[PDB]
């Protein structure tokens, strides 16, 4: 057929293609934060030096828990993007018309 | 698709866009008395500074 | 979906609905033409033959 107006699915297609690229930096940020928390914990455990075998145990437990949270954080990060792909809201703040 | 119900209704799951443009009403149906907000803020400050 | 541009089916589905209305007068025209042919045949037949 012949169009009278510019089609709307081209806009959605281009937006989806560009949005898909954002997953990478979010995972890089998560990995950086996990590393920083491990560094801070290992600093906090210096004072617990009067006793042996209690510094390793507390580092092991807190480090293990922090690493375990990696899964849930990455899963939520991926979901917040899939949600930004499912729908296309053009009534927020945009050039209406034109 | 074709064969849309141009005359009879506004319907056929197009009601859901009203919810998406009706929920912005529920978010402002709620109201508060500003005097309670001021009292609550005053006590929040007095309770943050303990001594 | 939220609308950015006017959809092209909003034109097509109004045009089809307007076009369906002209089926009747065309058939009225055809019936009138047939009536005139019958009248002409009667004039050329009943009046000139004993």
């Amino acid at each position: 057929r012949t169009g009278l107006f510019t089609p709307d699915m081209a806009f959605e297609t281009i937006v989806k293609k560009q949005v898909k690229k954002i997953r990478e930096p979010c995972l890089k940020c998560v990995d950086m934060v996990i590393s920083e928390l491990i560094s801070t914990v290992r600093q906090c455990t210096k004072k617990l030096q009067q006793y042996p075998r209690l510094r390793e145990e507390m580092e092991r437990i807190v480090t293990t828990h922090i690493r375990e949270r990696e899964g849930r954080t990455k899963e939520q990060v991926m979901l917040l993007i899939d949600i930004e792909l499912a729908y296309m809201n053009t009534n927020h703040e945009d050039f209406i018309g034109f | 698709g074709d064969q849309i119900d141009t005359y009879e209704l506004s319907g056929g799951a197009r009601i859901n866009r009203i919810f998406h443009e009706r929920f912005p009403f529920e978010l402002v149906k709620m109201e508060f008395d500003e005097k309670e907000l001021r009292r609550e803020i005053s006590y929040a400050i007095k309770n943050i500074h303990g001594i």
